RNA sequence: UCAAAGUUUAGG
RNA sequence: GGAAGGGCACCACCAGGAGUGGAGCCUGCGGCUUAAUUUGACUCAACACGGGAAACCUCACCCGGCCCGGACACGGACAGGAUUGACAGAUUGAUAGCUCUUUCUCGAUUCCGUGGGUGGUGGUGCAUGGCCGUUCUUAGUUGGUGGAGCGAUUUGUCUGGUU
RNA sequence: GUCUCCGUAGUGUAGCGGUUAUCACGUUCGCCUAACACGCGAAAGGUCCUCGGUUCGAAACCGGGCGGAAACACCA
């Protein structure tokens, strides 16, 4: 029980400079099947992970090093919460938020950590591997996400995020430290927090 | 029905009726001159022979 | 000679192909096969009863064609006085074909290799499943059969069960009824017993080797009392012979009555050798893809071009591949081109108009590529290695890589 | 006023 | 039915004859052989049978070649003559104008589709008809009405004698 | 190793120095039968294991070759 995941790094993948390459090196496409699709024009070199073998020929060939084929357990295919595009990142779960209980996320970055927080914040809709809210709640039943998402979708819960990049905030807001806290007062708890 | 390569078909003929055919010339408008020689019993100008086109008579001056 | 054998094999391969295509009416054909030990009189008796029973076939067309077919084979068998070695394979009938040409046919031949298969059949078509099944499995295995009584050596094609050599020995007793001499006689007994293993190992080098490289793709020891174990692991046993020891069989009985017991036990392991050689080769092919290297090829567009040029060293092929070599021809200008096409690109294809001149470019009939590879790999680079889709590495090679590839003589660049 | 005499396409 | 009563036939026997089987050849068939050795029929009821004694023809078989005898229509093809039919000489087996170079010609024939025919000693006698042969050369076979049986059936069409 | 014996048409065996090498089966060919079987009538087939010797003459008698098969191998 194992399956491949095709990935293309869109920052590096330029179809125009390299020509095709992947197509010319693929034993699926040299046979003659729709495994890899690029054309001279059109951005992002598409792959099907179904038709792909997982031989790692195309990854070695691509001149920028745009591609990657990593294997995942076939157990996880059932449990997708978010995959943004084909040949892209594929999150499989969300944490299980509890009310009045500080949720501790821990694990290395680039493993769907920001996507999870954005989904829980309610910016992103769980596309759930499709790429719809009753269908999403039904997917997340018997679990605290349906409790969490119901709450989100009628009672508009206020999504606020302490950001990762702290050095980007100074070049946006202006004035004194005391002035900004006075402007954002809702609780009126300046002093005790200070 | 395996037809052999070197034997092949044998194409039948194709005629060439090269427009209207001429056997006469105009001498002094009124009179006429005859080009080709005629049957005794237009017999053609074969490269050496003189072959008929009906009664199958033939001639050649040596 | 070796070349004359290969021509005789190809002759029979061609003949076999023409007989499977034959086709005929009801059950007018005969497929008959005779093993080498068999008597012809017994076969001629069998046909005489089959002739008698055929006399009461109700339908006309079938009946009269059968009887005449049975009479022909009876007369062919009168010419031989014995069934030759390698058996006999008699193929009678009255085949239908183009031009409405219901023609009588008879092909008796002693085949190359010995055949251990009997078969009587009548049918609408001929049945060469025995012959083609033989032609695939040329793989010989050896059988050394040790016993305290005496040894035996023999070989084993997919069908045929041979005896090469055997001897019997006057071995000593187990015990010595003196106290002092017990030990000396026991050493003496063990030295006689070792000399016997040596002789068997020597005779085994005599028989199974050929030009300092053994003919048998394997070798089996079969015995009891840990006597095969004495031979197998001994330094006496030559390592070129020892490295092909696949089974050490435990058998009741000894000699030729133990032989066929040893074969029955050794079946799965002797079948698996082809599967193991497949894995080893495609495993060697796949390592070049796993690394950078670049001493590989794949696809008829590439693999053939590689073979044409700076040639391959090994040319891996899947049996089933179905890709075929057509010869396209022009009506007027007499221009031609050959291409290697897939099952859908060969069956119907509007590509083949001449275009430049402006005519219909007729695709004159094919032959299909596994056969083409075999025809002239000798005039290229060679080692045409047929593989199956059974192994995990083979399955990838068939399903993924299109069942065609090769291990090259050096690094090669490719473009487009 | 008692010898021996077995068998019978898969091919409709 | 290697059950029993009767009664019969030289395609049964008896008593005999003439024989065939043995020899040579004539001829039919099966096989092998071949380019092809065309084929049908294999117990009586296949095999001096097909009326079958083939030099040619017959003739299907084989290997070579010409010819259309391709109706009629619908059309296309209609004349810058559609495109039937031609001594050479090379070739050819041929004195087949079959083909290549050339003649010139019926002059409304043609060529191409399609529909569609036509022909067929091609296949199927297990698709049939007719015609023969055989069971079967013996004495056998049938319904109406009546009677017997639920009925299939039987009775009539029979113990006996006689032919 | 010893001593012993046996190597005969396809199979199993006879064979008293002068034989067409005996018998049975098997084989082919007729017939019988619708066919087969049985049955009837015919036919063909031996390197007499191998070589050398003795002999007027050897399948045999004698020698050695190559095979095959029994009995012995005990007292410590
Ligand atoms: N809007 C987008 N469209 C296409 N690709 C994206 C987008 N956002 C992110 N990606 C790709 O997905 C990868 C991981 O992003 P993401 O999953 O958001 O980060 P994290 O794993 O930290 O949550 C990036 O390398 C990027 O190339
Ligand atoms: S991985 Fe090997 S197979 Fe799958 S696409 Fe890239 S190349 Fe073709
Ligand atoms: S993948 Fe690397 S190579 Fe294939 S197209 Fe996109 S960029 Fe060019
Ligand atoms: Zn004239």
């Amino acid at each position: 029980k194992l399956t491949r995941i095709a990935i293309v790094n869109h920052d590096k993948c330029k179809p125009k400079k390299c020509r095709q390459e992947c197509k010319k090196s693929c034993p699926v496409v040299r046979m003659g099947k729709l495994c890899i699709e690029v054309t001279p024009q059109s951005k992002i070199a598409w792959i099907s992970e179904t038709l792909c073998i997982g031989c790692g020929i195309c990854i070695k060939k691509c001149p920028f090093g745009a591609l990657s084929i990593v294997n995942l357990p076939s157990n996880l295919e059932k449990e997708t919460t978010h995959r943004y595009c084909a040949n892209a990142f594929k999150l499989h779960r969300l944490p299980i938020p509890r009310p009045g209980e500080v949720l501790g996320l821990v694990g290395t970055n680039g493993i769907g950590k920001s996507t999870a927080l954005k989904i829980l914040a309610g910016k992103q809709k769980p596309n759930l591997g499709k790429y719809d809210w009753q269908e999403i709640l039904t997917y997340f039943r018997g679990s605290e996400l349906q409790n969490y998402f119901t709450k989100i979708l009628e009672d508009d819960l206020k999504a606020i995020i302490k950001p990762q990049y702290v050095d980007q905030i100074p070049k946006a807001a202006k004035g004194t430290v005391g002035s900004i806290l006075d402007r954002k007062d809702e609780t009126k708890t300046q002093a005790i927090v200070c | 029905k395996s037809y052999t390569t070197p034997k092949k078909n044998k194409h039948k003929r194709k005629k060439v009726k090269l427009a209207v055919l001429k056997y006469y010339k105009v001498d002094e408008n009124g009179k006429i001159s005859r080009l080709r020689r005629e049957c005794p019993s237009f017999m053609a100008s074969h490269f050496d022979r003189h072959y008929c086109g009906k009664c199958c008579l033939t001639y050649c001056f040596n | 000679s070796a070349a004359d054998r290969n021509v005789e094999i190809w002759k029979i391969k061609k003949l076999i192909k023409s007989l499977e295509a034959a086709r005929g009416n009801g059950t007018s054909m005969i497929s008959l096969i005779i093993p080498p030990k068999d008597q012809i009189s017994r076969v001629a008796k069998m046909l005489a009863d089959e002739f008698g029973t055929a006399s009461n076939i109700k339908s006309r067309v079938n009946r009269l064609s059968v009887l005449g077919a049975i009479t022909s084979v009876q007369q062919r068998l009168k010419l031989y006085n014995k069934v030759p070695p390698n058996g006999l394979v008699v193929y009678c009938g009255t085949i239908v074909t183009e031009e409405g040409k219901e023609k009588k046919v008879n092909i008796d031949f002693e085949p190359f290799k010995p055949i251990n298969t009997s078969l009587y059949l009548c049918d609408n078509k001929f049945h060469t499943e025995a012959l083609t099944a033989l032609l695939s499995d040329d793989s010989k295995f050896g059988f050394i059969v040790i016993d305290g009584s005496g040894a035996l050596f023999g070989t084993l094609q997919g069908n045929t069960r041979e005896v090469l050599h055997k001897f019997t020995v006057d071995l000593p007793k187990k015990h010595g009824r003196a106290a002092q001499s017990a030990l000396r006689f026991a050493r003496l007994r063990m030295e006689k017993r070792h000399n016997y293993v040596r002789k068997v190992a020597e005779t085994a080098v005599q028989l199974f080797i050929s030009g300092d490289k053994v003919n048998v793709a394997g070798l089996v020891l079969a015995g009891s009392a840990d006597f095969k174990t004495e031979l197998s692991q001994s330094d006496m046993f030559d390592q070129r012979l020892q490295s092909k020891v696949l089974k050490l069989v435990d058998i009741s009985y000894g000699g030729e009555n133990g032989f066929n017991q040893a074969i029955e036990l050794s079946t799965e392991v002797l079948s698996n050798v082809k599967f193991i050689q497949e894995k080893k080769l495609i495993g060697r092919y796949f390592d070049e893809i796993s690394q950078d290297t670049g001493k590989y090829c794949f696809g008829v567009e590439d693999t053939l071009k590689a073979l044409e040029m700076g040639a391959v060293e090994i040319l891996i092929v899947y049996e089933n591949l179905d890709i075929m070599r057509y010869v396209l021809h022009c009506q007027g200008t007499e221009e031609e081109k050959i291409l290697y096409l897939t099952p859908e690109q060969e069956k119907d294809k509007s590509h083949f108009t001449d275009k430049e001149t402006g005519q219909e470019h007729e695709l004159i009939e094919s032959m299909p590529l596994l056969e083409w590879f075999a025809n002239n790999y000798k005039k290229f680079g060679a080692t045409l290695e047929i593989v199956t889709d059974k192994s995990q590495e083979g399955s990838q090679f068939v399903k993924g890589f299109g069942g065609i590839g090769g291990i090259l003589r050096y690094r090669v660049d490719f473009q487009g």
